[PDB]
């Protein structure tokens, strides 16, 4: 046995980590899996992945769309608003400067942090425009689990593009701020405020 | 003290929206339609409660000058008949004469917007339906009816969170239902066993908040 | 110790119902249906069993509702 | 809180003047043999897993 180093090198830590485990940049793909009795084959990792950059045929499907890696889903959901359309390197960095952040403070693998904002926040029932009659009143509906998944990412990437909009904080610090405080139920953050004022009314005019 | 506009969703206020408020232009320049017109709303096909601003200049009068706009925990937006909602800037100065708040509600509905004299902010703006994008998101909306039940202001302000927001609609109208919000407010609420004016229920509610929220 | 579905007992407007619906895609307002449904359904199957009665129904339409 | 998981069995029709909402038939997974039908909002295929609120209530039109 005993493998040499090539013509053209590698560095060692390359060669060490990426062989022994199928990993992030820095990051493992064992632990953490779903703390939730649902939307399992809507998570989508396992399968691991490197960067969160891939030309996905996910589009063309039904339910396609939950076979994409969800990191890359959530770069799917910042790029967006105008100025930053198109502009997917941009994207995936700032992911990784937050995840830089998100695994210093209580490291906690920080897709750990990733999977509780989303399980946390989607509204497991919702309202529609129902008609009745001229009057259009609302009736309280279970939604599906795919848009659990959707109106999760959402009212992250909106409610952190607005908290970073007109002051000194980042996009990659307020993102990592709306996580920690929807990791873990406080609704101090954006979204498990507006996750609940749905869930207010449903419960109200049911 | 912060001077609060939409833009902050955080901070625990009270806001005010003088919903279904009464104004029309006409042309003749471009007046309001009110005492100038009450000879000519038929001669015009028009209505008579269509041409109440007074209770809205009433109102503004009233509400602007609280002391709790001047503590600083107060907004007003206003909708009118026709659904034309606006964001207000606690720090206007409204004009006590009807002519120059009529030039100025002109002003305001043609122009889209009034601006700052001195700076570089909006004093008023015309703003998009609904409110609830405008509204912080913890808030209890509630209507003022005569026909709902009458509760006392002072406890049920102090039912409220550390952080939840309050706003409450008033239809600014002469006479009519009070289902102008319906699709919008969690409870309808009463203030008084007797029949009232908006103002006096605008004073009430302020009034008892400041009672409650401790502002002298 | 109502005066209409229709007639003297009201089960004749219950396979009147059965008479009145179309041969096709009565299976997507059947499989609507909860299990109380069937507790209130045999009812009229005991009923008109009981009341020998094949006059204004048939065998194949309460065995083809029944399968 | 009365937390309570519901499993797809299969679809019946569509309900409702927003066209969005879909009559569905579901069984709740802990101590089976019953079942509800129910109205979900978003898109659902058969064996999906949602997060029922109340446990017993059905609706049966919308307008």
């Amino acid at each position: 046995f005993t493998p040499v180093v090539l013509a053209t090198p590698i560095p060692e830590e390359v060669q060490q980590a990426q062989t022994e485990i199928k990993l992030f940049n820095k990051w493992s793909f064992e632990e953490v899996e779903v703390k939730d009795a649902s939307l399992v084959d809507y998570v989508q990792v396992r399968q691991p992945i490197f960067v969160a950059h891939t030309a996905g045929r996910y589009a063309n499907k039904r339910f396609r769309k939950a076979q994409c890696p969800i990191i890359e889903r959530l770069t799917n959901s910042l790029m967006m608003n105008g100025r930053n359309n198109g502009k997917k390197l941009k994207a995936v960095r700032i992911i990784k400067h937050t995840l830089d952040i998100i695994n210093v403070l209580t490291d906690q693998n920080p897709i750990q942090v990733v999977v509780d904002a989303i399980t946390n926040t989607g509204p497991r029932e919702d309202t529609t425009r129902v008609g009745g009659g001229g009057a259009a009143r609302r009736q309280a509906v279970d939604v599906s689990p795919l848009r659990r998944v959707n109106q999760a990412i959402a009212l992250l990437t909106i409610g952190a593009r607005e908290a970073a909009f007109r002051n000194i904080k980042t996009i990659a610090e307020t993102l990592a701020e709306e996580l920690i405080n929807a990791a873990k139920g406080s609704s101090t953050s954006y979204a498990i405020k507006k996750k609940d004022e749905l869930e207010r009314v449903a419960k109200s005019n049911r | 003290p912060p001077v609060l506009t939409s833009k902050d969703k955080i901070t625990k206020r009270m806001i005010v929206v003088l919903a279904m408020a009464s104004l029309e232009t006409h042309k003749i320049k471009y007046v309001l339609l009110n005492d100038d017109h009450q000879g000519l709303l038929k001669k015009m096909g028009r209505d008579i409660s269509e041409a109440r601003p007074d209770i809205t200049h009433q109102c503004l009068l009233t509400l602007l000058d609280s002391p709790i706009n001047k503590a600083g925990k107060l907004q007003v937006y206003i909708q009118t008949s026709r659904g034309i909602l606006i964001e207000v800037n606690p720090t206007v100065r409204i004009p006590r004469t009807f002519k120059r708040f009529s030039g100025l509600m002109v002003q305001l509905l043609h122009k889209l917007s009034i601006r700052s004299v001195n700076s570089e902010e909006k004093l008023l703006k015309v703003i998009k339906n609904p409110i609830t994008d405008h509204l912080p998101t913890k808030c209890r909306k509630v209507t003022l009816s005569f026909d709902a039940p009458v509760i006392r202001v002072q406890d049920y302000i102090e039912k409220l969170d550390d952080d939840e927001s309050i706003c409450v609609f008033v239809g600014a109208m002469a006479r009519g239902k009070d289902n102008f919000a319906d699709e919008y407010v969690d409870e309808k609420v009463g203030l008084s066993n007797y029949p009232l004016s908006a103002s006096v229920a605008c004073s009430k509610f302020c009034h008892g908040a400041e009672d409650a929220w401790n502002i002298l | 110790m109502v005066l209409i579905a229709v007639n003297k007992t009201p089960e004749q407007y219950i396979m009147d119902t059965l008479l009145r619906i179309r041969m096709s895609q009565l299976e997507d307002a059947l499989m609507v249906m909860p299990f109380s449904y069937v507790l209130k359904f045999l009812k009229f199957i005991d009923t008109v069993m009981q009341n020998k009665t094949l006059l204004h129904s048939h065998l194949p339409l309460i065995c083809k509702n029944l399968f | 809180t009365p937390v309570t998981l519901a499993k797809v069995i299969k679809v019946l029709g569509r309900t409702g003047s927003r066209g969005g909402v879909t009559q569905v038939r579901v069984e709740f997974l802990e101590d089976t043999s019953r079942t509800i039908v129910r109205n979900v909002k978003g898109p659902v295929r058969e064996n999906d897993i949602l997060v029922l609120m109340e446990s017993e209530r059905e609706a049966r039109r919308l307008r």
